[PDB]
């Protein structure tokens, strides 16, 4: 394994001197909002392109069925 | 200790320790207990706390 020159001091605490699932209920709305802020633009771009092109195609398909309609 | 232990008492206390007492003391102090680990120098390959913590007990028994 490689040799990485590094100067630090690392502290770790035991898993049994800590809570397991009690900060999830506190950090849950902040995590939700941070996720949507970080990935908001791409999800919006994907949704707008997909649903707009699908709606345009479906509208034109209905128009073409009505154009041949007796 | 608040006193001076005579050497006869220290010898009698040492002479009362057998293999059962060593087993019981190690079972009280070591087995499946948290420990403290300190290191210095070239320590990039020293295992972390969970590696040390899992090797305080035996699943084979
Ligand atoms: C839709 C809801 C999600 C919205 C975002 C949110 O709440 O953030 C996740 C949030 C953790 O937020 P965080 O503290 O920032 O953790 C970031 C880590 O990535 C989160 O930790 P991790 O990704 O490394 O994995 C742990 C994760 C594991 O949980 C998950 O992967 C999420 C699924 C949890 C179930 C929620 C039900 C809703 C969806 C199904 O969190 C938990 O342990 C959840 C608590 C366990 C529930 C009670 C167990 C009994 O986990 C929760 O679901 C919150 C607990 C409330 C439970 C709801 C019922």
């Amino acid at each position: 394994r490689q040799n990485i020159p590094l100067r630090e001091i690392l502290y770790q605490l035991s898993p049994y001197q800590q809570d397991v699932i009690r900060q999830t209920f506190t950090n849950a709305p902040k995590t939700f909002l941070r996720f949507f802020k970080e990935k908001g633009v791409g999800l919006a771009t994907f949704g707008v392109l997909f649903f707009g092109i699908k709606g345009y195609t479906e509208h034109e398909m209905h128009q073409e069925r009505l154009a041949e309609r007796y | 200790y608040g006193r001076r232990i005579p050497k006869a008492e220290m010898f009698a206390r040492i002479d009362a320790v057998d293999a059962n007492a060593i087993r019981a003391v190690a079972d009280r102090f070591i087995y499946d207990q948290d420990m403290a680990v300190a290191s210095a120098g070239d320590v990039q390959f020293v295992p972390d706390y969970n590696w040390f913590r899992r090797r305080s007990y035996w699943l084979r028994y």
